[PDB]
RNA sequence: ACUCAACACGGGGAACUUUACCAGAUCCGGACAGGGUGAGGAUUGACAGAUUGAGUGUUCUUUCUCGAUCCCCUGAAUGGUGG
């Protein structure tokens, strides 16, 4: 497909649960409310 | 018919301030209150590669959300429901329903 | 192009301006309610031309552009229209 | 719902990023938002609330207007407020900004960091840390540590207490990194994992 | 009105029309436009020597009953309109010599003055 | 030293399409051939090419 | 990328897209006119004809549609999956 927070279209696009945050990796680009505890 | 209130939120201790506290106002005060126990809590689980390159040990993560759906039931308020749903303002993603 | 005419109006009585960066057209505005139809690329070009003259101030987040019109920018804009004004930002409030 | 929570995440992200870039060196802590039913308060945490507002009032309505024009919001469904955060010391991001300013002014790393440390540890903080990696030489990528009081990285509980900030400074020869932590003296879980007390 | 206030009140609406979008400029642009009568006044430079220019534009203006006024020169006309590019010595950098300027708009005291003429019709 | 496509064209009109129909005794008529049913009015005129005519702006099939 | 901390790894199950690379064409993004061309300009858009894989309107001829932004010379520039 294509991405909306980059225009790269490569370095892999997440479209799981209707979000993109893997053309800007979510570890760097957090505050989506996710956490790791386990 | 009978009006129900589902409150859906990411976080506990937002919904708590809604159900327990602000249902006291509707408890026998203007309508009758039938408490069940709230609906099953979904997880949204996502799996993200830590490494930004092909050299690591090919590591991954487990990220999880809680989805709290807090259901309590009433017996047919009409026009009174305006009060009920104006009570919480205390957090974002507090949404309420009327049948 | 006659396209650029519409965007010369779009600066005025809309305050801060906003655009998305795309190589393919799409209407930049929403708030103004003017409902000009222009490709985004053209809009961007004009925003940039008069950014280079120090008239406009640029700010940017993610992929989106938001262009604020400075005191200087306002002054220029009023003359280019002819139409004097009480300064675009401060009229709205 | 599933989608609600995600989209709320998106909104917060975009908002937070816009401000944290383009409005800076005001002692910006962050933002917080909540609904009041068909209106969203969106308070803006700053040490200096005057720049947030503007003395011509242009700033606050610019920032409202940018949000409106993006998301199709209108007045009376959207609002922006200011909030006075006392003690810039207890805000990671705020200290981070002031430190960044010192470094871009081309002042000494040591002297700069010592300012932050003095400020923080005066207000009664448990500890702080300033880890400035990057150039200071050439030819290294040298890392300098400054560590003060005490700080925990144990458990997952630490993350709640300790707020953190990472920022960049951009100088000749290239990037300089900056990081600030600061363990608060006041818990945000109201919990400690050490010292059993005896009430006498 | 005074003879001053004729050429002057002519000049002001020209100046205004230029700096807003109230003016039409250009040969084939004006002619075609007078036919649908966007213009509500015209000004016609007699110094333009072009064949059947000075003739026919009066006719076309009468045919649609758009007011027309005639002036001495296209140079004079151009710099009444206001156009003049300023070098540091105050000597003009470039001069357009403008013909074919038909004006849609009018101010109030020009409209008043225009009914003191009533030319062409 | 070849740049292939793109060059200066210098083309189109001079003072041609000078005015509408000349007048002041009777009307004498245009330079070219008429356009029936334009949508931009009859100030547009049609090509002479292959016994076909064509409107370069309203894009009609009409012939002579 | 190359003992381990290479080698169903670069969320990399890629055919046109993605694309670095190859076979060809195009754009202005070269913005910014401060030194020049307004009308009729190097132009915007255009049927046919031609151009060429591409009746595609880039181009060239024809003729039409033209804002004068596009266009001319320098400086300046921005963009990049280039090291």
């Amino acid at each position: 497909r294509h991405c909306v927070i980059c225009s790269n279209q490569k370095a892999v696009i997440r479209k799981y649960e209707l979000n993109v945050c893997r053309q800007c990796f979510r570890e760097n680009a957090a505050n989506i409310g996710f956490s790791k505890l386990r | 018919q009978r009006v129900l209130v589902k409150m859906t939120s990411r976080n506990a201790k937002a919904v708590e301030n809604v159900m327990t506290e602000l249902l006291l106002h509707a408890r026998n005060e203007k309508v009758v209150l039938r408490g069940p126990v709230r609906l099953p809590t979904r997880t949204l689980k996502v799996t993200t590669r830590k490494t930004p390159c092909g050299n690591g040990t090919n590591t991954w993560d487990t990220y999880e959300l809680k989805i709290y759906k807090r259901l309590v039931e009433l017996r047919a308020p009409t026009e009174l429901v305006k009060k009920i749903t104006s009570f919480p303002i205390d957090a974002g993603v507090d949404v309420a329903i009327t049948i | 192009k006659r396209s650029r005419d519409d965007v010369y109006r779009f600066f005025f009585t809309e305050g801060v301006i906003s655009c998305k960066k795309d190589p393919l057209g799409t209407w930049t505005g929403s708030l103004g309610g003017k409902t000009f139809t222009v490709p985004s690329i053209q809009v961007m070009q004009l925003m940039r031309s008069m950014k280079s003259r120090g008239l406009i101030k640029e700010q940017f987040a993610w992929r989106h552009f938001y262009w604020f019109l400075n005191d200087e920018g306002v002054e220029y804009l009023r003359k280019y229209l002819f139409l004097p004004h009480d300064a675009v930002p401060n009229t709205h409030k | 719902k599933k989608r609600m929570i995600i989209r709320d995440g998106v909104f917060y992200a975009e908002l937070f990023e816009f401000l944290k870039r383009e409005l800076a060196d005001d002692g910006f802590a962050g933002v917080e938002h909540r609904v009041t039913s068909t209106r969203t308060e969106i308070v803006i945490r700053a040490t200096k609330t005057r720049e947030v507002l503007g003395e011509k009032g242009r700033r606050i309505r610019e920032l409202t207007a940018c949000l409106q024009q993006r998301f199709h919001y209108k007045e009376g469904k959207l609002q922006l407020f200011a909030e006075r955060v006392e003690v810039r010391g207890l805000s990671a991001m705020a200290q981070a900004e002031s430190l960044r300013f010192k470094l871009l002014s081309n002042l000494q790393v040591r002297r700069a960091a010592m300012g932050i440390i003095r400020h923080v540890m005066e207000s009664g903080a448990k500890g702080c840390e300033v880890t400035v990696g990057g150039k200071i030489k050439g030819q290294r990528a040298k890392s300098m540590t400054f560590r003060d009081g005490y700080m925990i990285k144990s458990g997952t509980a630490h993350k709640n207490f300790v707020d953190v900030a990472t920022r960049h400074c951009h100088l000749r020869a290239g990037t300089l990194g900056v990081k600030v932590k600061i363990m608060l003296p006041k818990s945000m879980q109201n919990e400690e994992e050490i010292l059993p007390d005896v009430i006498t | 009105a005074t003879p001053e206030n004729l050429e002057d009140a002519l000049r002001i609406v020209l100046q205004k029309s230029r700096e807003v979008n109230g003016l039409i400029r250009g040969l084939s642009e004006v002619a075609r436009a007078l036919d649908r009568r966007t213009a509500h006044l015209c000004v016609l430079a007699e110094d333009c020597e072009d064949e059947e220019y000075k003739k026919l534009i009066t006719a076309l203006a009468k045919q649609g009953e758009v007011d027309l006024i005639n002036v001495e020169e296209r140079e004079k006309l151009a710099q009444w309109a206001g156009l003049t590019k300023m070098d540091s010595t105050g000597e003009l950098k470039k001069t357009f010599k403008c013909s074919c300027v038909a004006v849609r708009d009018f101010g109030e005291r020009t409209r008043a003055l225009e009914f003191l003429l009533s030319h062409l019709r | 030293p070849i740049h292939r496509h793109k060059l200066e064209k210098m083309r189109a009109l001079k003072y041609f399409k000078v005015t509408e129909n000349d007048d002041g005794s009777f009307k004498v008529e245009r330079t070219r051939d008429e356009c029936p049913n334009p949508v931009c009015g009859a100030g547009v005129f049609m090509a002479q090419h292959k016994d076909r005519k064509y409107c370069g702006k309203c894009h009609l099939t009409y012939a002579a």
